[PDB]
């Protein structure tokens, strides 16, 4: 307990809805950048159905997946998005 | 630095030299400092910029696209001059 | 290669010999004593 | 400053002012910008809508009714606070599953 | 279609082979309406009016003269001179054209909605009164025209009778773009639905 | 003469064109080559353009929208030329104001963007959350001590 | 050489110069007939005429924000009428 | 009006043809160049001529 | 029929006369219309109806009730409902 600690600014962290200068940048670049690798991932499954994993990635330059990386982009741009609307409508509704 | 292994791409630096000149370095000339010559300016932009402003245009012919362009005359007409205007309306790398 | 080439005037008709003193005139104001004309006839064999 | 500021609401009409400190409209927001100037208060004038909305004040005199009136406040948000707590733990079934 | 028929019939302005084939005079007429169909007043100008190979022929039939004098006094926002050049362009253009006889009615809606679309956009609160008069039409049938289109929302613009004022409410802001993106995410849905259903019970 | 008559503008204050004209015309056209010489008499107008100028400078602060009627009274010049001191002003680049040719309202605030409005109220919520945090231990120090 | 169109030239230089409309208007009217008498002069001094009341309608109407077209038909010196249709054509294009 | 401009150029040999009709030649070029909104070309045929 | 005409104008109008709302809901006394005007809780004060003041009063009585809170749904709650069931 002592080597972990608690801080005190975890909760001052937590109640602070960050500025919306750096918001509007935030969606504005994420969904314009899933547009290019939106594309990629059509490209891909042209064919699907020819034989081993690394032939599939080998044809129409599937290295390092537009699959996995396309979603990976809708996964983690989307915990932050519910956290900052949580954030935001907690605050609003506590305070006054 | 522990322990080599490969973790990331740097911009290459080496092996392919330095004979740039960059658009922050880039020469004061430009085609309002161009007086005279104005008949055939019309065909060095054409030659040089215009694959750059429009490919489409070319694609449209189907024309193979214009090459190298030799500029000449006897010294003192203006040569150099020229081609320090080309440089900055580019907008594009610069290799002199 | 080599598909355009470019052909320079030098010893330049007296449009082309004008049209370099009229960079002067562009760079900066003139004095109304000056005269550019004076300087377009007496020229033979003048690049810019 | 007394006026605006021992109410809850924040920003307020010119009129009240008026009968106040016995004084008309005119002399209400040379007050006021006198304030500003001196560095007692921040905030707007407003001759259209009429209003003087405050947002920074500079401490206010001590006595046992000041102390009553924020302790009062206090109250009113800490309600909130408290029936908010509730429905937050409650919700969330994949809290740590 | 007509949208489609600008760019097609221009480019056959280019080059044109007359054997088995309508007169050039017809192709000349024809491009320019398909122009007032597709684009709107801002390139009218620089796409149809302006190409070189309509003014080498300039006019040569009253088929061309009363469809060219229409199309530049709309960009050219005399509204006084076209609402008698469309009385020509019925005369001329759409009756003894075998093509355009068949949309005789379209073309009617069509110019007067387009008319009414470019001062709505670039008015607001405006008389009645004032636009009749400009216009050279009477009163009574302005009042009914603009009425075509305010159900089906080509202008989205209402009309107070009352001081006969004229507002302009148009959608072109935040709540605009609001409107398209849930129209195209309301269609990947259905189709999300119905896609998704069929392939789970196979 | 001389403290008087700076520490008005250095200040930001209102201060009224005929409290000047009056009061400062007897006292600074004694000395000479700024309000005395024969050339420089004609820069009393030029004190003119200053006082007013100093005093929509002080109100673009002060306001952010007042109408034009009321502005006529703060700086005790006629509708016709309120106006066209103030258009003159967006030109130099000193301020940024809307007006409205009809005498109806001059506004000198600034079109605003949602993200930019919301900045403020991301301050003033952390530091308000900052003052619970201070007032925390200082509460538990005045407990135990007294 | 003397012809009343070389009246006309210095007439419409001082005016463009002065930014002048009420020079330029008169001016307009009075030589009428020099520029119908060549295309060249007669295209480009309708082009200068228009930009020229672009221009200066700008100034008048810079604070923004219910501006009396009376107001600005004052300073520009010419009809209602005339300012008006300008007004409708500029918008148009949207440029303000 | 450029396509047949420049054939003029190419059938004459230089401006050595006579006087007069390099006269109507430089005119040419100087209204084209005047459109294209070039005033500095357009000014210096337009001397010439 | 007189019940389901006051539905209707409480929407339709903000203030009637007395003798116009006398008219409209169909009645031959002025007993009878501000009888039938305070059952719908409308002050018949000035000698004007205000149909404003029971819409302000059905709108508390649905706050006071947690059948309108949910109907709503808050931001706070739709937020943790749209975390949980991508985490579950
Ligand atoms: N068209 C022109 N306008 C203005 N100056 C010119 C022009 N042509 C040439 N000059 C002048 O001539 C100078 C020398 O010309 P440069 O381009 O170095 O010539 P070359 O390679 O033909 O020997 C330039 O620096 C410039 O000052
Ligand atoms: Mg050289």
């Amino acid at each position: 307990k002592m080597l972990m600690n608690l801080h005190k600014e975890q909760w001052q962290s937590g109640l602070k809805m960050y500025d919306y200068e750096e918001k509007e940048e935030s969606n504005l670049a994420a969904t314009k950048s899933m547009v290019k690798i939106a594309e990629q991932y059509s490209k891909r499954i042209e064919e699907e159905k020819e034989l081993t994993e690394e032939e599939l990635k080998t044809r129409y330059v599937g290295r390092q997946d537009p699959k996995k990386h396309l979603s990976e982009t809708a996964d983690e741009t989307l915990e932050n998005n519910i956290v900052s609307v949580l954030t935001a409508g907690v605050n609003s509704v506590a305070i006054k | 630095r522990h322990s080599n292994a490969l973790v990331d791409i740097l911009p290459p630096d080496s092996d392919s030299s330095i004979s740039v000149m960059g658009e922050n370095e880039k020469p004061d000339v430009t085609y309002a400092d161009v007086g005279g010559l104005d008949m055939q300016k019309q065909e060095i932009r054409e030659a040089v910029e215009l694959p750059l402003v429009q490919a489409d245009l070319y694609e449209q012919i189907g024309i193979d696209p214009p090459r190298g362009v030799l500029l000449y005359g006897p010294p003192g007409t203006g040569k150099t001059m020229l081609v320090k205007a080309v440089a900055n309306s580019t907008k594009a790398a610069f290799i002199r | 290669r080599l598909d355009r080439k470019i052909e320079f005037p030098s010893l330049r008709d007296r449009r082309e010999r004008r049209l370099i003193f009229g960079t002067i005139a562009s760079k900066m104001s003139l004095a109304p004593e000056a005269d550019l004309d004076s300087l377009i006839i007496r020229n033979d064999s003048l690049s810019g | 400053i007394e006026t605006v500021f021992v109410k809850n609401i924040r920003m307020l009409s010119f009129e009240d002012i008026s009968k106040a400190t016995h004084l008309p409209k005119d002399n209400v927001e040379h007050l006021v910008m006198r304030a500003i100037s001196l560095g007692l208060l921040k905030g707007s004038i407003d001759q259209v809508n009429e209003l003087v909305t405050i947002s920074w004040v500079q401490p206010r005199i001590i006595s046992g009714d000041q102390i009553t009136k924020m302790k009062d406040r206090l109250v009113e948000w800490n309600d909130q606070v408290e029936k908010l707590g509730k429905k937050m733990e409650a919700r969330g079934q994949s809290i740590w599953v | 279609n007509f949208k489609e028929a600008a760019k097609l019939l221009v480019d056959s302005l280019a080059t044109f082979t007359s054997i088995e084939l309508t007169s050039y005079e017809s192709i000349a007429t024809y491009a320019s309406v398909t122009g007032l169909f597709t684009l709107e007043r801002t390139d009218l100008k620089s796409k149809v009016i302006d190409s070189p190979e309509l003014l080498s022929l300039i006019s040569t039939t009253a088929a061309l003269q009363s469809i060219s004098s229409l199309t530049i006094s709309l960009y050219a926002s005399d509204y006084a001179s076209y609402f008698p050049y469309l009385l020509e362009t019925y005369a001329n253009v759409l009756i003894p054209c075998k093509y355009l006889n068949r949309h005789a009615d379209f073309f009617v809606r069509e110019m007067r909605r387009k008319v009414y679309a470019q001062l709505l956009e670039s008015y607001k609160t405006l008389s009645l009164k004032s636009m009749a008069s400009a216009f050279g039409v009477s009163v009574a049938f302005l009042d009914n025209d603009l009425g075509k289109f305010i159900p089906n929302k080509q202008l989205n613009c209402v009309i107070d009778r009352v001081n006969g004022i004229v507002e302009t409410n148009r959608p072109d802001n935040k709540n605009a773009q609001y409107h398209l993106l849930v129209k195209q995410g309301d269609g990947l849905l259905t189709k999300l639905q119905k896609y998704g259903a069929a392939v789970r019970l196979t | 003469s001389q403290e008087s008559l700076v520490k008005l503008f250095t200040t930001n204050e209102l201060m009224r064109w005929p409290i000047v004209q009056k009061t400062y015309e007897p006292v600074l056209n004694e000395d000479d080559l700024a309000f005395g010489g024969e050339a420089n008499k004609h820069h009393w107008e030029d004190l003119q353009k200053r006082v007013i100028e100093h005093n929509l400078r002080v109100i673009s602060e002060y306001y952010s929208r007042i109408t034009l009627l009321r502005l006529n009274e703060l700086l005790d010049l006629t509708e016709s030329q309120t106006e066209t001191y103030i258009s003159d002003l967006v030109n130099q680049g000193i301020i940024y104001a809307k007006v409205n040719r009809p005498a109806k309202i001059v506004n000198f605030e600034k079109p605003k963007n949602s993200s930019q409005l919301l900045n403020e109220w991301s301050h003033n919520v952390d530091e308000l959350l900052e003052h619970i945090e201070t007032i925390g231990h200082l509460i538990t120090k005045e407990e135990i001590m007294h | 050489y003397q012809s009343r169109g070389i009246d006309a030239m210095k007439a419409v230089a001082e005016a463009y110069n002065n930014r002048s409309l009420l020079d330029f208007n008169t001016a307009l009217k009075q030589y009428e007939k020099e520029l119908m008498g060549d295309e060249l002069t007669r295209s480009h001094f309708n082009a200068l005429y228009d930009t020229l009341l672009e221009s200066n309608l700008c100034k008048i109407i810079e604070p923004f924000e219910c501006v009396e077209i009376s107001h600005i038909s004052k300073i520009i010196g010419l009809d209602t009428q005339q300012v008006e249709g300008k007004l409708s054509q500029m918008i148009l294009d949207k440029i303000f | 009006s450029k396509a047949s401009l420049t054939a003029a150029r190419t059938a004459a040999n230089s401006i050595y043809c006579p006087t007069q009709t390099v006269a109507e030649l430089d005119l040419m070029s100087g209204i084209l160049h005047c459109e294209d909104k070039d005033y500095k070309t357009a000014f210096s045929y337009f001397f010439e001529s | 029929i007189r019940d389901e005409i006051a539905k209707n104008t409480e929407l339709s109008y903000d203030f009637l006369p007395l003798s116009n709302i006398k008219a409209l809901l169909f009645f031959n006394n002025e007993k009878e219309t501000e009888k039938f005007a305070l059952e719908r809780n409308w002050p018949i004060v000035n000698s004007k109806v205000y149909f404003n003041n029971q819409s302000k009063e059905k709108a508390d009585y649905e706050d006071e009730m947690m059948h309108e809170e949910d109907q709503k749904t808050n931001i706070i709650e739709k937020a943790m409902d749209y975390a949980i069931s991508i985490e579950n």
